[PDB]
């Protein structure tokens, strides 16, 4: 019934004993009396009490060790009161000697009376049946013994009546075992017990499949048949959650890349979920992640164009000027590529690329600056420059579907001054505008800027509306002020000039 | 030494109903089951169930209050040929229930079968001890 592995028992054995006694006849018998319920058990009893000299000897089976250190013996047995039984003192017993002795050999056909070693002379403890004449009652005296250590094969096992009335109910013969148990995520085996009670065995355990041995895992088996207090833990690996004792994998929708003390952690924002027992969350079409970028950053977007752009002309040098992007995408890192095209020369698609050393002042490509200023051009050439957009990821993503540009020539002036101004609905509120395109264009009007500052006050803020139409209003200004006005015209060349001051006061 | 009893309705002595046996000090007596063959459909079988008895109960054929069980006849059907109990005619006993025997005395023994007699007539043993001056 317990945890305990048996090498012998009387219930246990396949019909008779047959054990050798010396003497055969007048010994040891084989009396067999059923136990209940329903258990066939080969009983030994002797009572040679009457005859003045008494010696007897009954040998067991072979016992083999099967790899044990101690073997304990638990022995059931029944006595009777000398004084309770007629007949002379002495001649009686209530005390029987046991024997063990060490062999290799298999089937030994004869054992020597002298070559066994004596145990201990066992009585019954604590009360033992007289037996009682009145009533008849079974007694329930077990006692147990310890033989180690163990160096043959196996051993055998005898008993010595010196006497007495006894009757050996039943032989349990055990060795003491430590369980297998799987504590702190590593696995532990059976093992057995020390030579000594006092005794203590050192198991190294090895850990679970889907896990990494972070500590040495190690335990101490006691005599008893009981595991000892862990030294030494061992963790899941990447991808398996240290739940239920033992390595179990992540739930769909749960990744774990790094082999630490936390559990699976939900797949992050914009991030397609993956099977059981995943490293990391893959990202899904149309969003991505960088080699360089952490696990636990959810999946971002590629980069916008940036929506304005301004160009400056110079004698052999151009200026080009832009702000941030409109979706970012979650990554910070924003860098700035400037690409010559050459297809402004011309009218068809079709063109040659800037094979020309091309020099700039900031930077070539993966320019963090909002500005970009390129030293040197051909005079009299059409050119056309992009401002792609770069990312931290744009590069693991697919190349941007669009990028904002500008053509641009470096040989044509920039935009002459306006001809007139005038005011076309004036208010105690609002004030209009309106005035014609300069005298001298040189390229495609874009825009127009109109300043707004103060006459016969204090120096104000000079205002600038951008407004692609030649008319203009204002809304909430203050009454009897004087304003004077500036309109700038700006193309694809360049900065324009200011225009007429026109003194319009409030109605 | 030895008393070799075949417990069965087809045996001549038990038919007889006076079956009795002389027994001495430290004798032993074997009793054996029907044993039946493999081709038997176990409706032929005979099953009983043994009882120590007293003076009234051997003659009354009842157990109950009277007696104490002490061996089954269950498996007809057992390995090494039929089923065998052992009983030893020792004075003094040294297991606790283990049964003693008395010089010049008489011990009786009954049998109930399993499916039945309707207690009319039971299959009956009579053990009578020899004293100390027959035995030797």
């Amino acid at each position: 019934p317990a945890n305990e592995v048996t090498l012998l028992d009387s219930r246990s054995v396949q019909g008779e004993l047959g054990w050798i006694a010396s003497p055969l006849e007048g010994g040891w018998e084989e009396v067999s009396i059923m136990d209940e319920k329903n258990t066939p058990i080969r009983t030994y009893q002797v009572c040679n009490v009457m005859e003045p000299s008494q010696n007897n000897w009954l040998r067991t089976d072979w016992i083999t060790r099967e790899g044990a250190q101690r073997v304990y013996i638990e022995i059931k047995f029944t006595l009777r009161d000398c004084n309770s039984l007629p007949g002379v003192m002495g001649t009686c017993k209530e005390t029987f000697n046991l024997y063990y002795y060490e062999s290799d050999n298999d089937k030994e056909r004869f054992i020597r009376e002298n070559q066994f070693v004596k145990i201990d002379t066992i009585a019954a403890d604590e009360s033992f049946t007289q037996v009682d004449i009145g009533d008849r009652i079974m007694k329930l005296n077990t006692e147990i013994r310890d033989v180690g250590p163990l160096s043959k094969k196996g051993f055998y096992l005898a008993f010595q009546d010196v006497g007495a009335c006894i009757a050996l109910v039943s032989v349990r013969v055990f060795y003491k075992k430590c369980p297998l148990t799987v504590r702190n995520l590593a696995q532990f085996p059976d093992t057995i017990t020390g030579a000594d009670t006092s005794s203590l065995v050192e198991v190294r355990g090895s850990c679970v499949n889907n896990s990494e041995e972070k500590d040495v895992p190690k335990m101490y088996c006691g005599a008893d048949g009981e595991w000892l207090v862990p030294i030494g833990n061992c963790l899941c690996n990447a991808g398996h959650e240290e739940r239920s004792g033992e390595c179990q994998a992540c739930k769909i929708g749960y990744y774990k890349a790094l082999s630490t003390d936390a559990t699976c952690a939900k797949c992050p924002p914009h991030s397609y979920s993956v099977w059981e027992g995943a490293t990391s969350c893959t990202c899904d079409r149309g969003f991505f992640r960088a080699d360089n970028d952490a696990a636990s950053m959810p999946c971002t977007r590629p980069p916008s164009a940036p929506l304005n752009l301004i160009s400056n002309v110079n004698e052999t040098s151009v200026n080009l000027e832009w702000s941030s992007p409109q979706n970012t995408g979650g990554r910070q890192d924003i860098s700035y590529n400037v690409v010559c095209k050459k297809c402004g020369a011309g009218d068809p698609s079709k063109c040659r690329p800037c094979g020309s050393g091309v020099h700039y002042t900031p930077q070539q490509n993966g320019l963090k600056t909002t500005k970009v200023s390129i030293t040197d051009l051909l005079a009299h050439t059409n050119y056309t420059f992009e401002i792609w957009a770069v990312n931290g990821v744009s590069k693991y993503n697919p190349n941007p579907d669009q990028s904002v540009s500008v053509t641009v020539t470096t040989n044509q002036a920039a935009p002459s001054s306006i001809a007139l101004v005038q005011a076309k609905e004036v208010t105690r509120y609002s004030v209009a505008l309106a005035w014609l395109e300069p005298d001298r264009p040189n390229g495609v009007i874009l825009e127009y800027e109109v300043k707004y500052y103060e006459k016969d006050q204090n120096e104000r803020s000079y205002r600038i509306v951008r407004t692609a139409a030649r008319n203009t209003d204002i809304k909430g200004l203050n009454p009897l002020t004087s304003y004077v006005f500036h309109v700038r015209a700006r193309t694809a060349a360049g900065y324009g000039d200011f225009s007429e001051p026109l003194e319009v006061t409030t109605n | 030494d030895r008393y070799a009893v075949y417990w069965n309705s087809s045996n001549p002595r038990f038919q007889r109903g006076d079956y009795h046996i002389d027994v001495c000090i430290n004798d032993y007596l074997d009793v054996f089951c029907p044993h039946y063959e493999d081709s038997v459909p176990e409706d032929k079988t005979e099953r009983y169930v043994l009882y120590m008895v007293n003076f009234d109960g051997y003659s009354a054929c009842d157990h109950t209050s009277k007696g104490f069980k002490r061996w089954e006849c269950n498996r007809p059907h057992s390995p090494n040929g039929p089923l065998k109990f052992s009983e030893k005619f020792q004075l003094f006993t040294p297991f606790s229930l283990g049964f003693e025997f008395r010089p010049g005395r008489e011990y009786f023994y009954i049998s109930s079968a399993i499916p039945d007699n309707g207690r009319r007539s039971c299959l009956k043993l009579k053990v009578f001890v020899r004293p100390t001056n027959s035995c030797m």
